[PDB]
RNA sequence: ACUCUGGUUUCUCUUCAGAUCGCAUAAAUCUUUCGCCUUUUACUAAAGAUUUCCGUGGAGAGGAACAACUCUGAGUCUU
RNA sequence: AAGGUAAGUAUCGUUCCA
């Protein structure tokens, strides 16, 4: 066993059903939803840490995000080679 | 603290609101070892003898009756609640809450200056009584 | 922009707390003098 | 005035409101004497420059004391080089001030879509 | 240069100073990462994904959870936008405004939530041509210095 | 029964997030609390040998 | 110049962390000292002592991928 | 963010729920 990438059109399938609490998907399933909500500010740290940068038109990255939509965290660590970084902003 | 009579249930608070109509019942919602709810567990030992004309002190410890904490928000470590022939009697402090002394006070005056304040505005038919100290601060200085 | 971060790492916990008290099922909410008597 | 103020300053050793900005009375750069008030900036050889300034800026700036030290100690054997490295530079960065043009002398065949950006935003 | 970056210099080496001097070493721990138990989860998926994707899911996430958080009494007179202010539908009537008040920390949380949601939203005008590479770092400096 | 599984699934994976430092704070305080209990005792056994001569 | 030699990468679990864990740096709580001082919630700005948070190093264990292309020390290191 | 709820008596609408 293994976890593996799902296609990046499942998590859209998901939020347009989530847009809000009206639609009946998830009317009594609220106890498995709203409870990741309380690690919401945490993910708002990991995409402004991987925040896309001045040189980079796309920033692809790995994303974590909750079965119901409720969360997306960014499941990487913008790890740079500082020398390089520095020379970037140089320029 | 530990001397005043003690209410075990929820059926046991909501007769002693209802089996008294010539009085005012205070109740002391909360935690008897709770270093807040012994403070003024005391001033209400204090002070239970003196006011047995027109009050009667039931204790409640909200754990073991959980059945008022979501109607009347008992959060706060120490409440105290004031009720006159089965009606809440809203009483008017200096601070935002306007329900409940949510705060353990020192002065044994005081608390008998609120609770004859509050039985003398509930036999006129009040709902909410008008405290004579102002509690939007501590007169500290 | 990396000032915003640290404090973003500084105000994680209280605020997963915060909410993790207020997004629940069940919710929780001058004192030497009265210690030792 | 720097006797009077440094006198004094003898004297003195031996006897709600969310404002933003900062007061000017947490300076502390104020200094009673010359040597302090006014550091020799660190020439760095004149091969060397402060990170942030602009690099020409300094080169012009620069007190050229340097400059004239390589001006009599250098010999003509080594000077052509130097003259012809600095023309090259000359005519590279005058590249750069040609053909990166501001649209107000580029003709309209000169000028390109990013300069068209340039005007349009003008 | 002016006084109004001197004061400047002295208050960043205040602050340096200070970090420098009340540093701590590093307390031993036992490496529990957070994500990688929410992998272990059954409730969580794993997707490559666009960033401006991410912050405007993210937005939409946030913007949900305030608004379940203004109806979690059930008081329809306190309204939250797409740019993350509380307005009120009508003019508060007193009982109704104090009975609807939030603490400090779920302000707090809504405007850092619009902070997020201004650098998603400015990153977003960068990807749709409506700013330049050069406006949305002009744009993103003003907004994390002001 | 879904609910419940899911809420005990958030609880244990909280206190799994609280062992970072638990076995090392838990026992740095009880080590710490035995420290003060030298200077100030408890009330209690304070007054056991009375309360056996009771 | 003959030999045996034999992987690195990746994802986790479990612990230990001395060291700038980190050539970076936040927040909270408590106890003192000021400032303010009008009550909480914010503070004030230094000290000390804690905790959580974003990260890290090492060791081990378990899988997966290059597990089998190699490769390294040893050697008698054979005209 | 607060320390700024007057307490009430009426019919009417709605909705969950028993």
């Amino acid at each position: 066993a293994q976890k593996e990438d799902m296609p990046p059109e499942h998590v859209r399938k998901i939020i347009r059903d989530h847009g809000d609490m009206t639609n009946r998907k998830f009317r009594h399933d609220k106890r498995v939803y709203l409870g990741a909500l309380k690690y919401m500010p945490h993910a708002v740290l990991k995409l402004l840490e991987n925040m896309p940068m001045p040189w980079e038109q796309i920033r692809d990255v790995p994303v974590l995000y909750h079965i119901t939509g409720a969360i997306s965290f960014v499941n990487e660590i913008p790890w740079v080679i500082e020398p390089v970084y520095i020379s970037q902003w140089g320029s | 603290s530990y001397m005043l009579p003690h209410l075990h249930n929820g059926w046991q608070v909501d007769q002693a609101i209802l089996s008294e109509e010539d009085r005012v019942v205070v109740i002391r919602f909360g935690h008897d070892w709770d270093p807040t709810c012994m403070k003024m567990d005391e001033v209400l030992y204090s002070i239970a003898e003196k006011v047995k004309n027109f009050a009667v002190i039931y204790l409640v410890d909200i754990t073991e009756v959980p059945d008022f904490n979501k109607m009347y928000e008992l959060y706060d470590p120490c409440t105290v609640m004031f009720f006159f022939r089965n009606k809440h009697i809203m009483i008017d402090l200096g601070t935002g809450n306007n329900n409940k002394i949510n705060w353990a006070m020192e002065d044994k005056q005081e608390m008998v200056d609120i609770i004859e304040t509050v039985y003398r505005g509930a036999r006129k038919g009040r709902g909410l009584v008008v405290s004579p100290k102002d509690y939007s601060t501590k007169y500290r200085y | 922009w990396r000032v915003w971060l640290f404090f973003m790492r500084g105000i994680t916990p209280l605020l997963e707390r915060w909410l993790g008290n207020l997004l629940a099922r069940q919710f929780e909410g001058q004192r030497v003098e009265s210690h030792f008597d | 005035k720097d006797k009077s103020k440094e006198l004094h300053a003898i004297k003195e050793r031996y006897l709600r409101k969310f404002v933003f900005e900062w007061d000017a009375s947490e300076d502390t750069s104020i200094d009673y004497n010359p040597l302090y008030k006014e550091r020799h900036q660190v020439q760095l050889l004149g091969r060397g420059f402060i990170a942030g300034i602009d690099l020409k800026q300094q080169k012009r700036e620069q007190s050229r004391f340097y400059g004239d030290l390589m001006e009599k100690r250098r010999t003509l054997e080594e000077k052509e080089q130097e003259e012809a490295r600095l023309r090259k530079l000359r005519k590279k960065e005058a590249k750069q001030r040609w053909d990166d043009r501001h649209w107000s002398q580029k003709k309209l065949d000169e000028m390109t879509d990013r300069d068209w950006r340039i005007f349009r935003e003008d | 240069q002016p006084v109004k970056v001197r004061v400047s210099y002295q208050k960043l080496l205040k602050y340096y100073v200070l970090n420098a001097l009340k540093h701590r070493p590093p307390k031993a721990q036992k490496k529990r990462y957070l994500f990688r138990s929410f992998k272990a989860t059954k409730f969580f998926q794993s997707t490559k994904l666009d960033w401006v994707e991410v912050g405007l899911q993210v937005c939409r996430q946030g913007y949900n959870m305030l608004n379940l958080l203004i109806h979690r009494k059930n008081l329809n007179y306190l309204h939250l936008d797409y740019n993350f202010n509380l307005k009120p539908v009508k003019t508060l009537t007193t009982k109704e405004r104090k009975k609807s008040r939030f603490g400090n920390a779920f302000h707090l949380c809504r405007e850092v939530l619009r902070l997020t949601k201004l650098v998603v939203d400015s990153h977003v005008q960068y990807r749709l041509g409506n700013v330049d590479a050069f406006q949305l770092a002009d744009g993103l400096q003003y907004i994390f210095a002001h | 029964k879904d609910d419940e599984e899911a809420d005990a699934i958030y609880a244990a994976l909280d206190k799994r997030m609280d062992e970072r430092r638990k076995e090392r704070r838990e026992q740095r305080e009880k080590e710490e609390i035995e420290k003060y209990r030298m200077e100030r005792p408890k009330i209690q056994q304070q007054f056991s040998d009375l309360k056996r001569k009771l």
